[PDB]
């Protein structure tokens, strides 16, 4: 009967460039990567040590149960283009995404 | 039994064309192919010959284990366009990667010398998600198009295609696995001049020079007026040549010229005036038709420093 | 733009040094300063400068973690703490600043070369 | 101006190594490529260089059996030709592609040369 904290998310984001301004729409683009680092449940991986699960593999991991929250960007016009994307998962419940957006 | 020491991964590029140059965004496009390889353990195949395994299939053998990693370019612009992928995978363990690729890469350009500006187009491949303790590049090998005339290519490749292979440290990041192996490509390149020196700077220097025959004419009225049509001359010149030539933060050697061309007009506005209105002789000054292309010429010199 | 290196010296196999290279004249930061060695008869080789993202920094492929890489753009300097000595490593290390194009691996872009700082690794 | 040579006669399964000697404006010698001409029939492409580097194209009737190459010192190129067939027997002409869209078209090619004659029995 007693409420789970909140999961704490930490997040880094590395921004490559920002450019491409239109001044008459009051957009920009920007290229880089955004990390996000929680902990969730406990797991077993292989050898006991961090696990990376890239890309369409994600999807494979959500499917059976993996929680990955989505983080949306409030003020991307449009949906970002994501290059390559990655989970480092590690058995003490650790969850670490990597990917790479332009938008 | 496991062997922990890293992976190392042979890399080949094959560069189709580059193309596309974009000035203000300094990208530029690039098709071609990367060849990637390297040794796992072995297996059997149908044969015992080399298995191919094309586009959607090899997501099949990834969920059955297969490790294929992802390899980004570092410095490319957005998803590239991945064509054609396949997988050859050899029964003594041998491995190799194979995609056809478009993307819009970026790079520090400095357009300044325009048109006589040379660049340096560059690759940079790094593995996405393994530091050089699981994959690290052991070689790179680049090859190029075969040219038969450079005079119709916009631009010149200058000497062989240099590489790199080096380590990148990331601080963001247990000990000695915040490094990641990364390949460096590098084609130095230089544009062709010829059609911006006969289509824009050519016709530019008849304008300037044309401008100062108003020195040679009789009468005040006529040098004072005839030069506002010289000024008007320039103005739908920076025209002519912005509609055309590429957009920069800053100005190029064209630019400059153009510059120069409304000093000049505006600089002989100024002579003209004050030979006619400092006294009442005024013929005389106005046979400086010599002394102002040296003036000009002569601050066009110290200019090129 | 005017450079000079310091910090070399004689060391054995397994030793440390700490070289310094003190920027003076106009130098928009330290970031367009690298590291290089020449080894007599050798060409002279990249050996490490800032990454273009933050927190990131390029080094050769023999450096091997050994060497670190840092920096004070208040002093107007850099540092590389060079670790685990090796004999391959004896060289006159010299001290470029970035002229330009993007490579920074590419001794061609640098200039502004200074007299260099001998280390001998016996 | 192109100079072929290296043509003769020789036996069924039997080697030649036909040799194109180029002069003039010719920056590099990818631009040249080998054909082939039989009384009564069209002069048919044999092989030049490929595009990328590393590749070169061959007609199909080679099945590997031909091989191009190039001495840029000299500005030459060379076509070793061997298990020669009476379908081989042809006069090889040396040709230099003078633009186009078109590495295996005839219509692309100048300068070409007097020809040597290939004949196999
Ligand atoms: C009479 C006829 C002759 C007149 C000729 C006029 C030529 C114009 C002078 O050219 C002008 O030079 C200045 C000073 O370097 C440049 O100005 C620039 O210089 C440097 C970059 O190089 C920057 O630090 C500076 O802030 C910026 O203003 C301009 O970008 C260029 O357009």
């Amino acid at each position: 009967p007693v409420d789970a904290r909140p999961v704490d998310v930490s997040v880094s984001i590395f921004i490559n460039k920002i450019y491409g301004v239109n001044t008459l729409e009051q957009t920009y683009k920007v290229d880089g990567y955004i990390v996000a680092q929680w902990t969730g449940k406990p797991r077993k991986t292989p050898g006991d040590k961090p696990l990376i699960v890239e890309n369409t593999q994600i999807e494979r991991w959500i499917n059976n149960g993996l929680w990955v929250p989505a983080l949306e960007f409030i003020n991307v016009v449009g949906s970002p283009d994501t290059g390559n994307k990655r989970l480092m998962l590690f058995p003490d419940g650790r969850v670490i995404y990597n990917a790479r957006f332009l938008g | 039994p496991v062997d922990a020491r890293p992976v190392d991964v042979s890399v080949s590029i094959f560069i189709n064309k580059i193309y596309g140059v974009n000035t203000l965004e300094q990208t530029y496009k690039v098709d071609g192919y990367i060849v990637a390889q390297w040794t796992g353990k072995p297996r059997k195949t149908p044969g015992d010959k080399p298995l191919i395994v094309e586009n959607t299939q090899i997501e099949r053998w990834i969920n059955n284990g297969l490790w294929v990693p992802a390899l980004e370019f570092i410095n490319v612009v957005g998803s590239p366009d991945t064509g054609n992928k396949r997988l050859m995978l050899f029964p003594d363990g041998r491995v190799i990667y194979n995609a056809r690729f478009l993307g819009s890469f970026s790079n520090d350009m400095d357009f300044r010398l325009f048109p006589f500006d040379r660049q340096q187009f560059v690759l940079e491949l790094e593995p996405f998600s393994y530091n050089n303790q699981q994959l690290r590049f052991s070689d790179i090998q680049v090859y190029t198009e075969n040219i038969d005339n450079e005079e119709i290519d916009e631009w010149w490749i200058r000497g062989k295609a240099s590489t790199h292979i080096s380590d990148i440290r990331y601080d963001h990041l247990q000990p000695n696995q915040n490094e990641f192996s990364r390949i460096t490509v590098r084609i130095d390149a230089v544009r062709n001049p010829s059609y911006y020196l006969w289509s824009f700077i050519l016709p530019l220097g008849l304008i300037i020079a044309a401008s100062w025959s108003v020195f040679w004419l009789e009468s005040f009225s006529e040098r004072l007026q005839t030069s506002f049509t010289c000024m008007l001359t320039v103005v739908a010149y920076a025209f002519y040549t912005s509609n055309i030539l590429p957009r920069l933060p800053y100005t190029t050697v064209i630019d400059q010229m153009i510059i120069a061309g409304y000093g000049s007009i505006f600089a002989a506005i100024l002579l003209i005036i004050f030979a006619h209105h400092r006294q009442a002789d005024d013929l005389l000054i106005q046979r400086s038709r010599l002394a102002f292309p040296l003036g000009f010429l002569a601050i066009g010199s110290v200019l090129v420093i | 733009v005017q450079l000079q290196e310091s910090g070399g010296g004689l060391v054995q196999a397994g030793g440390s040094l700490r070289l310094s290279c003190a920027a003076s004249g106009r130098i928009f930061s330290t970031n367009v300063m690298g590291w290089f060695r020449q080894a007599p008869g050798k060409e002279r080789e990249f050996v490490a400068t800032v990454g273009r993202i933050g927190g990131s920094t390029v080094y050769a492929d023999f450096v091997k973690g050994r060497f670190t890489l840092s920096r004070d753009n208040a002093k107007n300097m850099v540092y590389l703490q060079m670790n685990s000595l090796k004999p391959e490593d004896t060289a006159v290390y010299y001290c470029g600043a970035r002229i330009g194009g993007s490579d920074r691996l590419a001794p061609e872009n640098y200039g502004y070369w200074g007299q260099g700082t001998q280390v001998t690794v016996s």
